[PDB]
C-alpha cells in the first residue's frame, strides 16, 4: 500500500526428503535426497533435477545402476567405498556391423530355463 | 547330445533359485491392509475414546449416542476403504491370473510362435511350479548366446533366377542355409520366382540343387 | 500408426500442508483421526514407482544400445527426423517433436520420472536400429545382423504372404511412409493429460469449499472462535477435506490400472511386432503385418 | 567435565508386556549421545531438573546416600529423603541447614563394578523412579521402575547428597522405537530423529533396512519474519 510497485507471491520452498541407503547389513552411511527444491535452501552439496542430494558424491562415470533417483541419475555403493550418485548407463554401447552382405546367429546355445 | 546341457543348467538354474519378488509382495501387501484395519479400532476420529465399553460408562446417554455416532463414522469409512482396496487388488491379480491362464494354455499345454511371451530366446517347452498363491513357470527356451558375423545378399540368381528363402547365411567365403547350423543351400526351402532386376541389392552366387546328384 | 499410452504423471501428496497448512491444532486432531494418510501416501508411492515399471517394461526390451552406423543405407525411409539429429540440444527425433509439440503446489507434488525423454528416445533409436539392422534376432541376446532386403523378406514369408512385395515395390513403402506420416502431421494420449489435469484441478479448489462450515480458510476460523466452538468447524473442513484426498486417490488407482492393462498391451506390441514378426490376425495394424517401428511419444509409444 | 551417553536412559514406558515386537512409544526418554555432565565431588551443586533426570554413578563403595528434591528446600515444598542402605523412602520434611548433615512431616514410605541409574519423572502428579543395577560402557540396558509415588507437587531443583560421580541427564519428548524380545524385555533402540537412517528405521518399522530409497518425512522452510504495511503517513 505505500509505493506501486508490484510484488508476487510464491510459495516457501517444501518437499519430501529420502534417505538413500545400502543395506544396513552392508553400510551405515546414508545419503539424503530433498526432492523438488534447489539446494541454496539447504555431507556433499549436489544439485539434480530431482533435488538437493547430499552426503553422497557426483561421478562423471556411467554404470548399471542400482538405487532409483530420478530424473537420470542413480545411486550405488562403491569407491574406502563410499555412495555415488551417477548419470545411469543404459546398457553397453554396441555398435552393429550391418553390411549390404552381413547375417548373425550366436555360436553356441543355452537351453536357458528362464 | 545336449540334453546334458539341459540337465545341468536345469539344475543350475533350480540352484539360483536356491542361491520371489512378485509373490511376497503379495502376501505384504494383505498384511498391511489388515494390520491397518485393526489399528482403526485405537483412533478415536473425534470421541472420547475408542474402546466401546468407556464411552457408555463414563457420561450420560443424552449425548453419548452423539459421540458413537462419530465414532461408528469414522469405522465405517475405514471398512469402506478396505473393501475398495480389496476389489482394486483383486482386480490386479485377476489380470495375473489371466495371464498364467494364457502362459498354460500357450507355452506348456502348446509351444508359442509368439516372441518373448514364454520367456526370453526361442520358446522350447515351460512346467508350471505350484508356488504359494501364484504358479513359477520354467520356461525352458532355446537361446543361442555367444555372436557371430556371417555375409549374405537379399537373393542370389545363379543362372537367371531370384530365389524366395531359412537364411541364406556365410561364413566369409561360402554360403549356408540355417539356431546357428551351416546347413548346405538347396532349393527344398527357396523356390523360385523373377529375375535378379526385381529384387533389389542382389549378387551373383551358386545354389546346389538336389535333383542334379 | 497406433498410440499407446505407458506412463501417467508421478503424482504424491503431502496430507499435513494439504488439510491443515500452517496449523498446528488442525495437525493435532488430524492425528487424532489415527492414520489414514499413511496408507495414502503408500497408495500413492505404489502407483508411482508402477509408473517407472511400465516405462522400463515396454522400452527397455533389450540390454544392449545399438548405433545407427554413420553410412545409412537403410532403404530409404524418412529417418531423418525418425533416427535421431544430432541438432537439438536436448536430444530427440523430430518425429518425437511432433508428438511433443501435440501434447500447482499445494501440497501436490509432481516427481519427475526416471527415465528421461532423452533416455527414452535412445532406447527407441536403439529398438529402430535393432530392427533394421538385426531384425528379430536382437530379441534373444545382443543385437545379431540382418540386411534389410533379407529381413523383409523373411517378414512376407512369415505371414504367408510372397516375397515379392517390397522386393519389388520398395519406391511405393518410402513415398507411403512419407505420406502417411504427412497425413499425421493423438486422441489416446492427449486424453491422459487431460484427465489428470482435472483431477488436481478439482482437489486444489476444494480448499474454496466450506463443507457447511462457517469458512473455508484456516486463519478465519481459528480467528473468530475458540477451542470450545472452531474445533467443531475445523472438523468439518477435515473431514471435507479427507474424503477429497480419499476420493482423489481411488480415482488414481483405478486409472493407473487402465494405464497398465495398456502398457501391457504395448510391451507386448514392443516384444510381438517390432522384436519379432506377428502372426495374429489385426493385433498390430490392420492387414498382413511385416515390421513395426516404435517412437516415444510423450507419456506413450506411437507404433 | 561433559561426556557422550551413547545409549543410555532407555526405560520401559509401560506395564504393559510385550514379547519380540517392534513397538514404537513418543515418550520422554533420554536422547542418545547426549550431553551429560559429569560431576566430581572433590562438591555437589545445584542441578537443573526440566522434565526428569538420568542419574548415574560408579562406585565401589556405595557411597551416596541421599536425594533432596525441593524448589524452596525449607520445609515448604515437599522434598524427599531416599536413602540405599533396601531403597528406604522418605518423601516428608526434615529443617535443612546449608549442607544437610552426613555420617512435622508428611509421608514415609520403606521398599567400581557398579552403575546407579536412576531416570525420574513427574507427570500427572505420578513421581515415577526408575533403576537399573549393572556392574558409561559401550552396551544396552532397560530400566525397570522401582517405585512410583503420587505425590502430585511440584519439583524444578534437587542436589544428591552422600556421607563422589554423578551425572545428571536432559529428558525431552522424544518419538522412539523399541525392541522387545522372547523374554519380554528391551534388547535394543532407536531414536528415529538423531540421524537419517534412524528415521529410516520407524518409517520401516524394522531394524534391518533393506538397500533402496525411502521416503521419510517432509521438508518445510519456516517463516523468518513478519512484513505487515499500511499506507503513507495520509490521514493525521
Amino acid at each position: 500500500p505505500q509505493t506501486l510497485e508490484i510484488l508476487d507471491i510464491t510459495p516457501c520452498s517444501f518437499g519430501g526428503v529420502s534417505v538413500i541407503t545400502p543395506g544396513t547389513n552392508t553400510s551405515n552411511q546414508v545419503a539424503v535426497l530433498y526432492q523438488g527444491v534447489n539446494c541454496t535452501e539447504v555431507s556433499n552439496v549436489f544439485q539434480t533435477r530431482a533435488g538437493c542430494l547430499i552426503g553422497a558424491e557426483h561421478v562423471n562415470n556411467s554404470y548399471e545402476c542400482d538405487i532409483p533417483i530420478g530424473a537420470g541419475i542413480c545411486a550405488s555403493y562403491q569407491t574406502s567405498q563410499s555412495i555415488i550418485a551417477y548419470t545411469m548407463s543404459l546398457g553397453a554401447e554396441n555398435s552393429v556391423a550391418y553390411s549390404n552382405n552381413s547375417i548373425a546367429i550366436p555360436t553356441n546355445f543355452t537351453i536357458s530355463v528362464t | 547330445e545336449n540334453q546334458k546341457l539341459i540337465a545341468n543348467q536345469f539344475n543350475s538354474a533350480i540352484g539360483k533359485i536356491q542361491d520371489l519378488g512378485k509373490l511376497q509382495n503379495v502376501v505384504n501387501q494383505n498384511a498391511q491392509a489388515l494390520n491397518t484395519l485393526v489399528k482403526q479400532l485405537s483412533s478415536n476420529f473425534g470421541a472420547i475414546s475408542s474402546v466401546l465399553n468407556d464411552i457408555l460408562s463414563r457420561l450420560d446417554p443424552p449425548e453419548a449416542e452423539v459421540q458413537i455416532d462419530r465414532l461408528i463414522t469414522g469405522r465405517l469409512q475405514s471398512l469402506q476403504t478396505y473393501v475398495t482396496q480389496q476389489l482394486i487388488r483383486a482386480a490386479e491379480i485377476r489380470a495375473s491370473a489371466n495371464l498364467a491362464a494364457t502362459k498354460m494354455s500357450e507355452c506348456v499345454l502348446g509351444q508359442s510362435k509368439r516372441v518373448d511371451f514364454c520367456g526370453k530366446g526361442y520358446h522350447l517347452m515351460s512346467f508350471p511350479q505350484s508356488a504359494p498363491h501364484g504358479v513359477v513357470f520354467l520356461h525352458v527356451t532355446y537361446v543361442p548366446a555367444q555372436e557371430k558375423n556371417f555375409t549374405t545378399a537379399p537373393a542370389i540368381c545363379h543362372d537367371g533366377k531370384a530365389h524366395f528363402p531359412g537364411v541364406f547365411v556365410s561364413n566369409g567365403t561360402h554360403w549356408f542355409v540355417t539356431f546357428y547350423e551351416p546347413q548346405i543351400i538347396t532349393t527344398d526351402n527357396t523356390f523360385v520366382s523373377g529375375n535378379c532386376d526385381v529384387v533389389i541389392g542382389i549378387v551373383n552366387n551358386t545354389v546346389y540343387d538336389p535333383l542334379q546328384p | 500408426t497406433e498410440i499407446l499410452p505407458v506412463s501417467m504423471t508421478k503424482t504424491s501428496v503431502d496430507c499435513t500442508m494439504y488439510i491443515c497448512g500452517d496449523s498446528t491444532e488442525c495437525s493435532n486432531l488430524l492425528l487424532q483421526y489415527g492414520s489414514f494418510c499413511t496408507q495414502l501416501n503408500r497408495a500413492l508411492t505404489g502407483i508411482a514407482v508402477e509408473q517407472d515399471k511400465n516405462t522400463q517394461e515396454v522400452f527397455a526390451q533389450v540390454k544392449q544400445i545399438y548405433k545407427t552406423p554413420p553410412i545409412k543405407d537403410f532403404g530409404g525411409f524418412n529417418f531423418s527426423q525418425i533416427l535421431p539429429d544430432p541438432s537439438k540440444p536436448s536430444k530427440r527425433s523430430f518425429i518425437e517433436d511432433l508428438l511433443f509439440n501435440k501434447v500447482k503446489f499445494n501440497g501436490l507434488t509432481v516427481l519427475p520420472p526416471l527415465l528421461t525423454d532423452e533416455m527414452i528416445a535412445q532406447y527407441t533409436s536403439a529398438l529402430l536400429a535393432g530392427t533394421i539392422t538385426s531384425g528379430w534376432t536382437f530379441g534373444a541376446g545382443a543385437a545379431l545382423q540382418i540386411p534389410f532386403a533379407m529381413q523383409m523378406a523373411y517378414r512376407f514369408n512369415g505371414i504367408g504372404v510372397t516375397q515379392n512385395v517390397l522386393y519389388e515395390n520398395q519406391k511405393l513403402i518410402a513415398n507411403q511412409f512419407n505420406s502417411a506420416i504427412g497425413k499425421i502431421q493423438l486422441g489416446k494420449l492427449q486424453n491422459v493429460v487431460n484427465q489428470n489435469a482435472q483431477a488436481l484441478n478439482t482437489l486444489v479448489k476444494q480448499l474454496s469449499s466450506n463443507f457447511g462450515a462457517i469458512s473455508s480458510v484456516l486463519n478465519d476460523i481459528l480467528s473468530r472462535l475458540d477451542p470450545p466452538e472452531a474445533e467443531v468447524q475445523i472438523d468439518r473442513l477435515i473431514t471435507g477435506r479427507l474424503q477429497s484426498l480419499q476420493t482423489y486417490v481411488t480415482q488414481q488407482l483405478i486409472r493407473a490400472a487402465e494405464i497398465r492393462a495398456s502398457a501391457n498391451l504395448a510391451a507386448t506390441k514392443m516384444s510381438e511386432c517390432v522384436l519379432g514378426q506377428s502372426k495374429r490376425v489385426d493385433f498390430c495394424g490392420k492387414g498382413y503385418h511385416l515390421m513395426s517401428f516404435p517412437q516415444s511419444a510423450p507419456h506413450g509409444v506411437v507404433f | 567435565a561433559y561426556t557422550n551417553s551413547f545409549t543410555r536412559g532407555v526405560y520401559y514406558p509401560d506395564k504393559v508386556f510385550r514379547s519380540s515386537v517392534l513397538h514404537s512409544t513418543q515418550d520422554l526418554f533420554l536422547p542418545f549421545f547426549s550431553n551429560v555432565t559429569w560431576f566430581h565431588a572433590i562438591d555437589n551443586p545445584v542441578l537443573p531438573f526440566n522434565d526428569g533426570v538420568y542419574f548415574a554413578s560408579t562406585e565401589k563403595s556405595n557411597i551416596i546416600r541421599g536425594w533432596i528434591f525441593g524448589t524452596t528446600l525449607d520445609s515448604k515444598t515437599q522434598s524427599l529423603l531416599i536413602v540405599n542402605n533396601n531403597v528406604v523412602i522418605k518423601v516428608c520434611e526434615f529443617q535443612f541447614c546449608n549442607d544437610p548433615f552426613l555420617d512435622n512431616c508428611t509421608f514415609e514410605y520403606v521398599s567400581f563394578k557398579n552403575l546407579r541409574e536412576f531416570v525420574f519423572k513427574n507427570i500427572d502428579g505420578y513421581f515415577k523412579i526408575y533403576s537399573k543395577h549393572t556392574p558409561l560402557p559401550q552396551g544396552f540396558s532397560a530400566l525397570e521402575p522401582l517405585v512410583d509415588l503420587p505425590i502430585g507437587i511440584n519439583i524444578t531443583r534437587f542436589q544428591t547428597l552422600l556421607a563422589a560421580a554423578y551425572y545428571v541427564g536432559y529428558l525431552q519428548p522424544r518419538t522412539f522405537l523399541l525392541k522387545y524380545n522372547e523374554n519380554g524385555t528391551i534388547t535394543d533402540a532407536v531414536d528415529c530423529a538423531l540421524d537419517p537412517l534412524s528415521e529410516t528405521k520407524c518409517t520401516l518399522k524394522s531394524f534391518t533396512v533393506e538397500k533402496g530409497i525411502y521416503q521419510t518425512s517432509n521438508f518445510r522452510v519456516q517463516p523468518t519474519e513478519s512484513i505487515v504495511r499500511f499506507p503513507n503517513i495520509t490521514n493525521l
